């Protein structure tokens, strides 16, 4: 989650 | 984008803001895109995935500010919010970490090309700059990966594309990176994409052409030596764009 990836990721 | 410069809209008209709406009305920024026809901004699934609801997302072409309107900045619903049916990812890459936003302004318009609103064209099918090719990723992404927050400011950084090979390297990305991806990072790990950049261009001049080459789509961490952006390699869904652009 602090990563590209998880942009607008429920979790993260 | 960690280091690199700020920038503006002008610096990359086709950078598509893209934000998504929460239940609550809080819009927060989700990625970058790009916009590659007046209607279509091209992003990364990822982007995307968690909230593939088309109607959350506001698509900002023109902003080179993140949190403020930037003048002659245009804003549009997402009329389709094309998710690639083939994206996957665990663990670290994002495969087919690519997206189509259909954009509709609330007029019914799409992207109407201005100073600050440009597409930027999609390179050749596989036809990428070559391993070293400096190309330029515009993000609003993190400025540093321990940032919080993003930056106001658009950013853009140039990175070098990486070679497959350097980049599946294990101590790199190893069988992450795949072919339909493009490592690109700065020689001295110094500038990269970050986090927020997802989603955005990474532009390469396929010579004489700004080129959609790449399209932020993950990494480990931003900016940390022998771990490059990696972005969607552009040129390999060019079928796949195209079958969902027509």
């Amino acid at each position: 989650c602090s990563w590209r990836g998880l942009e607008n990721h429920a979790a993260c | 984008i960690i280091g690199g410069e700020f920038t503006t809209i002008e610096n990359q008209p086709w950078f598509a803001a893209i934000y998504r709406r929460h239940r609550g009305g809080s819009v927060t920024y989700v990625c970058g895109g790009s916009l590659i026809s007046p209607c279509w901004v091209i992003s990364a699934t990822h982007c995307f995935i968690d909230y593939p609801k088309k109607e959350d997302y506001i698509v900002y072409l023109g902003r080179s500010r993140l949190n403020s309107n930037t003048q002659g900045e245009m804003k549009f619903e997402v009329e389709n919010l094309i998710l690639h049916k083939d994206y996957s990812a665990d663990t670290l890459a994002h495969h087919n970490d690519i997206a189509l936003l259909k954009i509709r302004s609330k007029e019914g318009r799409c992207a109407q090309p201005s100073r600050t609103i440009q597409t930027i064209a999609l390179p050749s099918m596989y036809n990428d700059p070559q391993f070293g090719t400096s190309c330029e990723i515009t993000g609003f992404g993190k400025e540093q990966s321990t940032d919080y927050l993003y930056p106001e400011q658009l950013k853009m950084t140039v990175v070098k594309l990486i070679s497959h090979r350097e980049c599946q390297q294990p101590h790199y990305y190893g069988s992450e990176v795949t072919t339909k991806m493009l490592c690109a990072a700065d020689p001295q790990w110094k500038t990269d994409s970050c986090q927020g950049d997802s989603g955005g261009p990474l532009v390469c001049s396929l010579q004489g052409r700004m080129t959609l080459t790449g399209i932020v789509s993950w990494g480990r961490g931003c900016a940390l030596k022998d771990k490059p952006g990696v972005y969607t390699r552009v040129s390999h869904f060019l079928p796949w764009i195209r079958s969902h652009t027509k």
